């Protein structure tokens, strides 16, 4: 594994510092270093493929060096070593999807494929180098085993989940109490109403709460959070509970009141905030919990009186929301994420070959199975995957 | 067992016997014995420096600037030219063990640019080059009677 | 003084030979000076 | 201060391009530097922490340097190093942290702990690079 | 197969005792036996695989000695030993599964894959050692036509059996008597019921007996004995002998009176309780007989005597019970039981690689038919295959 790694700053640290022109002495320390690989390869015939629509393209290995006769890079020089460059980038290309797919429930934390079982050999741990990318940083100091960890902007860690739950309701569902939300990638919104207008309620005031369960931790969160629930503050027409009929929703929107986020470790309170909208730190924390009430106005304009009478029919539906966004953390997991393309390689490559379903990845990569999901199998192949896709965007894009 | 170099030797022979120096070391001299890898020419003998000795002499074996043979090199250490020149001919006639290492010729280029200012040098070089010159020019025959 | 910090193992290789000069393994003749020939391949020195 | 930072590219561009097996000369330019290091710090003792529920850890210094002298690196050279730098590594938090709490109204954009007090000190500035952080 | 064995303690005893510090002659005894294999080894090329969903894996051999050295284990002497012990592993792991699955009937005791079959060759006897791990030490002494067995747990010597006897019943179902049973594994739980609560009976009392035959000899077994059949003191709709109708079963509970085990041996009996409850002794036998009766009570109070009228219909039907429980025994057979993993062993590679019904274990490897039909050749070929189940165990969890 940490073998591949290797093979691509290799060539990208290549095919970039090497040009009609430079001083050798920018690539004393850096031909060398390739040098040795090309020795410690020729000889060896490697096979790639034998699964769904991937071809099968089979290697030899036989190529000469690079003198280091010089000291001004001659354009014929480049062009002879882009030659054999070539043969090491349309090669690897087949090596990384070929190990993008594989996957096995007991270790499917290590290497599968006939090309990289051959690889981390002991024989070939002789090339190793300059390992400052973010992924495999992280790859190394999970098998010593630490604090790992990565960075996302806007993340995906809420499984879509789009739904309600009446508190209070009956047949005609005219006088309704409940919440709805949305809870997807890294935003929540969430809204309770009350048709009453907390009419016969104690202090006038409807409590509402809205909890979620992150599957990871999420630590150092960036998040923004604001009042109302723009996307449940409109009429709607929604289906009950027992899909048997259609209820009326027709909000009017209050300000949330006494709105309190905690951001909870295993029960524990970790941050809390009261009332505080915009930019809130949540520092490490498993589950978010909005509480928010509705209460009734003590003083109402005419206008307003109108719309909460004392006895249905209730026709104006009292609604108290929140917004919260998490704009980025770190997770000591792999995850999507709103700049990330890891997933979508991933995803990308399994498609364009018609890889079939396998047994640990649910059908297509669906990124709401997995996260719902997220099992230790799930993840460390994940990570497994998501690391060799980093691998190959050095590379190819 | 098989040790390293004299020094290495003494040492050995003389802490053997300071009574008070730990059970282990007399084992540990004892039973411990050279490598001796024929095929390959791998050859690991136990030895004792100092850990600024074992510096030096280390990168010492990690340098041995001692490239490997074949007839192709030799071959190659000729002008592309030449080989390709009928008039003449080229042919092997000895054989080359796996044994053979020969030291690299070191040819960077001028690297000091005197071409342009240490005049009264190159007229030195020159003239020498010249010289040598004359020494290879093969000299003429079959002429016609000057007379 | 501590023993064991300072003795190491020698990863020293086995009976090479050196060799100077080099060239000498070449076997080389040459064609009778009468038939010369240049990059040209016609023959250098044609004016019988 | 540009002190601080070196102290880590060191480790990153460290904990990072030392791997068992990689050819020497990758690290040549950068072994280097870091020794050089090591031997400023040696003999100076330092302190942390001393606020709310920061701990008050305290340090030394007297490491051995790291043989340049090998052409492949063996696992046995890695461990006898990342063990020195897992000092370094609960270092440098416990320093950072140390001097990302304390404040001042007047020169409030300069050094305060008497850890970084020290730092900005000439004796050490012996170690800037690599600033394209 | 002794072969086998020490392939494994020779790991074990290995990836266990060779670790970065030791001193020098901690290992001495050790290295040596090791290197020794090696030698045998290299050459030698080997085969596994060809049934059902297995690999055909390949296998060869080429690897260098020690650097029988250097005083306190220099991490780098580990790891240039570890990447050559993990083919190892890679290895018998792939050895024990193929001979974890082939029958044979005739002479199914012995050796069957192309892999083993090879192995018991002479020319690499020059290995077995330290024979301390409970199941060789008794593989041996087997071959050598010699007694001794293995050590067992709540084991599995009973093949499920729950059913009933009506020694006096009658179509409406509405005055019978006999008993009820449950055998499973270690357990044995049995009813006597008579719905006239020995009314008619010569001394008003009932006797009852149950006798479980075992296909085995179990010795030196620690047994709980208690009054009661827990599982047939509740309410209860049966099915009729003949499948034809269902009755009705409604226990009152009363302790069996007169009781009386009997471990027998051959017909003999070797141990005897009366009314002995908690922990006793059975040293030697292959049938328990369990014998206890249902005596009318003599005096009742009236809640009593309600429950027992001199004339049908009987609503309350007297029950008496026994609870036996095997904690531990000997058998000099193998037997599944409540802590040895080998059964699930066997049974889960041979599921995973989807291998095919053979000629003397039953479908599924199902414990409860193996143990009723416990042929010579279904132990044989159980002990072979528990015994590899072992020896895989000791590396491979
Ligand atoms: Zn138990």
């Amino acid at each position: 594994m940490d073998v591949l790694y290797s093979l691509s700053k290799t060539l990208k640290d290549a095919r970039d510092k090497i040009v009609e022109g430079t001083l050798y002495s920018n690539v004393s320390d850096l031909i060398q270093q390739f040098n040795q690989m090309i020795i410690t390869m020729n000889g060896n015939e490697f096979q790639t493929g034998g699964i769904g629509n991937l071809p099968i393209r089979n290697w030899n290995f036989d190529f000469g060096l690079l003198g280091t006769t010089l000291l001004n890079l001659d354009a014929n020089y480049v062009e002879t070593a882009r030659n054999t460059i070539d043969y090491f980038v349309d090669f690897v290309d087949n090596v990384c999807m070929d190990e993008m797919v594989r996957e096995s429930q007991r270790n499917g934390i290590a290497p599968q494929s006939d090309s990289l079982r051959k690889l981390s050999g002991l024989k070939f741990k002789r090339i190793n180098f300059d390992n400052s990318s973010e992924y495999i940083e992280n790859w190394n100091l999970q098998n010593r085993r630490q604090r790992t960890g990565f960075t996302f902007h806007k993340p995906n860690i809420f499984p879509y989940s789009a739904s309600f739950t009446l508190n209070r309701s009956q047949p005609a569902h005219d006088n309704l109490m409940g919440t709805m939300w949305l809870n997807a990638g890294s935003e929540i919104q969430v809204a309770g109403f009350d048709y009453s207008c907390a009419i016969n309620a104690p202090a006038n005031t409807q409590q509402f709460e809205h909890i979620v369960q992150l599957r990871r931790v999420l630590t150092t969160a960036t998040i923004t959070l604001l009042p109302d629930a723009e996307r449940f503050s409109f009429p709607r027409v929604i289906n009950s509970a027992d899909g048997a009929t259609t209820w009326y929703f027709n909000p009017v929107i209050l300000r949330p009141n006494n709105v309190e986020v905690e951001f909870l470790l295993n029960g524990q309170i970790i941050n809390t905030y009261q009332a505080r909208f915009g930019t809130i730190i949540a520092r490490n924390f498993d589950t978010i919990r909005l509480s928010f009430q509705l209460m009734r106005p003590p003083n109402m304009t005419p206008a307003v009186a109108a719309l909460f009478p004392n006895a249905q029919p209730f026709e104006h539906h009292a609604t108290v929301g929140l917004t919260l966004r998490i704009e980025s953390a770190v997770c000591e997991s792999v995850l999507a994420d709103a700049s990330e393309t890891m997933l979508a390689n991933v995803t990308s490559v399994r498609q364009e070959y018609a890889i079939p379903v396998g047994p640990v990845f649910p059908p297509g990569m669906n990124w709401t199975d997995l996260i719902t999901n997220y099992s230790p199998s799930r993840e460390d192949n994940l990570q497994r995957v998501f690391t060799v896709a980093s691998i190959r965007s050095m590379l190819v894009k | 067992g098989k040790v390293v170099d004299s020094e290495t030797a003494s040492i050995c022979d003389a802490i053997f016997q300071d009574e008070e120096t730990e059970g282990a070391v007399r084992r540990f001299i004892a039973e411990m014995r050279q490598r001796v890898q024929a095929d390959r020419n791998v050859v690991n003998y136990p030895s004792i420096l100092h850990p600024i000795d074992y510096a030096f002499n280390e990168y010492f074996l990690q340098h041995q600037l001692v490239e490997p043979l074949n007839n192709d090199i030799i071959f190659n250490y000729i002008p592309e030219r030449i080989r390709n020149d009928v008039n003449y001919i080229l042919n092997m006639d000895r054989n080359l063990p796996s044994t053979a290492r020969y030291i690299r010729p070191n040819l960077l280029q001028d690297r000091l640019n005197l071409h342009d200012n240490f005049e009264s040098l190159w007229d030195t070089i020159t003239t020498s080059n010249y010289i040598l010159a004359r020494s290879v020019v093969p000299d003429l025959k079959e002429l016609v009677s000057t007379e | 003084f501590d023993f064991r910090n300072s003795m190491h193992m020698l990863t020293s290789n086995l009976t090479f030979t050196v060799y100077s000069d080099l060239l000498a393994f070449v076997s080389a003749d040459t064609v009778e000076p009468i038939n010369a020939v240049a990059f040209d391949n016609m023959r250098i020195m044609n004016e019988l």
